[PDB]
């Protein structure tokens, strides 16, 4: 029984933009959550529907590790029952979410002198995302009566916005890397157990 | 023409409710960030509320739990229900598209509607002529004893604009407002040009046209 | 919660001069979160500059924004009489916040006011009240003194004053002083006069009328 | 297939300006940013600045600020670079380069480059070369020709009207401080055949219709 | 302005060798480091981006590593089409993109000392008012070679330029010309003209010289 590939997610060189968040399926392995509790300076570590001390014992059928980058002020939106541009239009947790949300400051990796163009978020969307939905559409957003046909202009907005992370921004505007763990618990045999 | 038309302001007693309307043409309210911004008399701008296209609503902490933003998709209209109104709520309320965030600023704005929270009673104004005397002459109108604000005054149905000065209203010791609208015209056109001030006091549905002629 | 304060409170400059409006914060706000709005009297605010430096649509070239972090600057090169307004900076942390605003006044040459006096109307006299209006038209600076004399006696405590905002074209002010009397008290005096003292006048100007004439 | 086709080689005089174009194809032009990187002869690459196709936002390098201008003709999928007040040190090959685009991040890397536009800044006009002999020293010996003070490039040098190519080295042309190009061609030959075999270099300069045949023989 | 440096400044290798090129930044650039290949006369081509991820269409023998200030480009087995100049580039500053100086990789061969020749200026050139003295370094390897002019035992500076041929296809050697440019008046005021070559294949520097006149 080999170790679950948590290092590949937490130690990715580059993270995904929140609108195109990454998901890693984790199965048929053995995970170690105790090391993750004291793995670094995880500013956020909130578990929902399960206890972090109990995580090192329970087994699960499937475990998903979703990862992305957001603003510091937006970290509060990665939680059940939240609203905002992130929870509504980029990454949505269900109300009965069973898992943990892990976030840490990454201003030394994901910011650029002059602003980083590499990280984006969906600013415009007609409706809210369903839980765990992923919308990578880059259609020009129609804000008026007349359709756009890929032409930007008045009432025709490119739907994604860059954060422009700079190393000198305040904490609320700095980049934060987020890892969301989900613990699917089906009637199938469990394949992911702690140690 | 893109435009946001506001309506529903006016006088309301303390503790009463009131709904504002922002009728939009040129943008789909349901597809935009739509915000309300108010401005107390003499003070600055304060953000009040926002509704997202997806339906999420947010409120500044000073109104959160008393105001309710909403919209009607078919009517392309933004609403703001204001309950338990008090003195802190007397302001010119503006609607705007956007939320003041990057790629999403407040634009365009509505003309703004005034909400006056007061226990006083509505009263329409009496309009009196400020007749010229006997180069350049001066005449005007006196719009006295009305409540609440505002009163609009034009001359010759908007034909005469140059030289027109309409003074801000002053609160008289009786609790009723009063102002004057004056205009300087050449002395030679006094006996040939009819000068009429058009006073509109919407709160009391008082439309008054007044002919200002020499004595 | 980033708090942003504007300086100075009011700015007075001549046309053609360079206006410097500052907006400073208690946190390093990125330039992309800063915007400026211009509100002229009676009108709604207008989006002036967004992204700290990007001029909005239809905004003249003289308006330019710059700055980053904890200090942002609105520059109005070649100031014009129509630039009379209040300018608000605005930013977004977890909600939209507005600055206190900076009023931009416009200096000009001293202009003496044109003084006019108006007796009350017969229509108003039929109602039982009498209002006497004294008009100071198109002057500068705003400091003016209006004294009411009724039968040569200085009257105080029964008049109110209203001053217009600075004119968006000639940058002058206009002022009205309204003496409020009852019909009974009005018919008891003959000589009504308002005396206007102003910097543009070498001596005070008195405009008077005799009741009935 | 992504393609960036730049305008042809330019020869400008000191103080003038040059506008280099870059025609794009095979991708959505607006979704990407175009950078301009120049390379002086025998130097490293140097980023002049960049232009975003959607909005027209520009960032310039501080030493070119106020002197360079980049524009985007979205109607013809063409980017332009304009450099004014040209000096001698602006002589370089100028590349356009698109980045990964708004989705992967502007300016994060340059995945496609144009073929390069050579811009030569010199005060000189079209001048034919002077050809001087490199006398063979008095068993292999070397002789050659000095092709000096011509403009612009290029010259072509052959020996004995093409009958002698073995052991020939024609060097790259340098741009002297005078604004004229210089170059020399040499060939090693048997030290025994000096006073018997004739060695003639053939210099041809098409930009001036100049054709010089110079005999190289030992000096007495 | 972040400065990018590369080492070695030049590199000799054979087909099948494991090549390693180092890049250094004057301050932390995180992972915003790219590698480019450039062959003579052609445009640069992207090899590595994000310090270690491979571009589409690039062979698997190319790899990158590094984060912060020290970065490494590795070619596991060199192929003939890999001899070129390799540049690194930082994208940490979107206000000032900077490149490394470039490391040229050439074909390794055995040492070969240059054949050194010196040519006095022709009498035809002296009639024009300028004197050019040419020193020729023919068929040598490696590329590193120092050429020093001595006019009456005095080193010259700022008055010589040198051109080099591309590495030869047959014998993989170089040839270099050093041209000392003097004014006609300056040239006639001295007698001994000499060019001294220092090369790896010479156990001691070779000096070819002439006296003006003889
Ligand atoms: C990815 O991890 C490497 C190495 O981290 C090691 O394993 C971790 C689980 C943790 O236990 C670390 O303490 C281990 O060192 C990181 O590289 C290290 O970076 C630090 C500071 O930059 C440096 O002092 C170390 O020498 C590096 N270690 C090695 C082996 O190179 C790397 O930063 C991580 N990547 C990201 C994106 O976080
Ligand atoms: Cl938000
Ligand atoms: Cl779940
Ligand atoms: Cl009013
Ligand atoms: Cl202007």
């Amino acid at each position: 029984t080999n170790l679950c590939p948590f290092g590949e997610v937490f130690n990715a060189t580059r993270f995904a933009s929140v609108y195109a968040w990454n998901r890693k399926r984790i199965s048929n392995c053995v995970a170690d959550y105790s090391v993750l509790y004291n793995s670094a300076s995880f500013s956020t570590f909130k578990c929902y529907g399960v206890s972090p001390t109990k995580l090192n014992d329970l087994c699960f059928t499937n475990v998903y590790a979703d990862s992305f980058v957001i603003r510091g002020d937006e970290v509060r939106q990665i939680a059940p029952g939240q609203t905002g541009k992130i929870a509504d239009y980029n990454y949505k947790l269900p109300d009965d979410f069973t898992g943990c949300v892990i976030a840490w400051n990454s201003n030394n990796l994901d910011s650029k002198v002059g602003g980083n163009y590499n990280y984006l978020y969906r600013l415009f969307r007609k409706s809210n995302l369903k839980p765990f939905e992923r919308d990578i559409s880059t259609e020009i957003y129609q804000a008026g009566s007349t359709p756009c046909n890929g032409v930007e202009g008045f009432n025709c907005y490119f739907p994604l916005q860059s954060y422009g992370f700079q190393p000198t921004n305040g904490v609320g505007y700095q980049p934060y890397r987020v890892v969301v763990l989900s613990f699917e618990l089906l009637h199938a045999p469990a394949t992911v157990c702690g140690k | 023409e893109v435009q946001l038309v506001e309506s529903g302001g006016g006088l309301i007693q303390p503790g009463g409710s009131l709904r504002l309307s922002c009728a939009a043409s040129g943008l789909t309210v349901s597809s935009n960030y739509m915000s309300w911004v108010r401005q107390a008399p003499g003070k600055g701008l304060e953000w009040v509320s926002v509704i997202y296209s997806g339906g999420s609503t947010f409120y500044a902490d000073s109104v959160k739990g008393r105001f309710t933003i909403s919209r009607d998709n078919s009517k392309n209209t933004l609403y703001l229900q204001m309950n338990s109104l008090g003195a802190e709520d007397t302001a010119v309320y503006y609607c705007a598209r956007g939320e003041g965030s990057p790629g999403n600023w407040f634009d365009p704005w509505g003309q703004g509607t005034l909400v006056t929270v007061s226990s006083a009673s509505t009263k329409g104004p009496s309009v009196f002529p400020l007749a010229p005397s006997s180069g350049t002459a001066a005449l005007g109108c006196l719009v006295k004893d009305y409540f609440p604000e505002p009163v609009t005054v034009s001359w010759n149905s908007g034909a005469l604009t140059s030289g027109v000065h309409t003074f801000p209203a002053v609160l008289q010791s009786s609790g009723l407002y009063s102002l004057s609208s004056v205009v300087t015209v050449p002395s030679s056109s006094l006996g040939t040009q009819t000068y009429i001030c058009n006073v509109n006091h919407k709160p009391s549905n008082t439309k008054v046209d007044k002919k200002v002629e020499p004595k | 919660d980033v708090v942003m304060t504007q300086s100075p409170g009011t700015l007075s400059l001549s046309p053609g001069e360079r206006a410097t409006l500052s907006c400073r914060a208690s946190q390093s706000v990125p330039s992309s979160y800063l915007a400026w709005y211009q509100q002229k009297p009676g009108q709604a605010p207008r989006l002036l500059i967004y992204g700290a430096s990007t001029r909005a649509t239809g905004i003249p070239d003289r308006f330019s924004g710059s700055g980053s972090g904890t200090d942002f600057t609105l520059t109005i090169s070649r100031l014009e009489p129509e630039d009379f307004a209040v300018y608000y900076c605005q930013h977004y942390d977890t909600s939209p916040r507005f600055g206190g605003g900076t009023k931009v006044d416009i200096k000009r040459t001293v202009a003496a006011p044109s003084v006019f006096i108006f007796p009350p109307s017969d229509e108003q006299l039929k109602s039982g009240t009498a209002s006497v209006v004294c008009l100071l038209n198109n002057f500068y600076p705003r400091e003016a003194k209006v004294q009411w004399k009724v039968d040569n006696a200085l009257q105080s405590g029964n008049s109110q004053e209203s001053v217009t905002e600075q004119d968006s074209k000639d940058s002058t002010y206009s002022l009205s002083s309204t003496l409020t009397l009852s019909k009974a008290d009005y018919e008891k005096h003959k000589v009504y006069a308002c005396e206007v003292t102003h910097q543009g006048l070498s001596s005070p100007v008195t405009k008077s009328f005799n009741r009935g004439e």
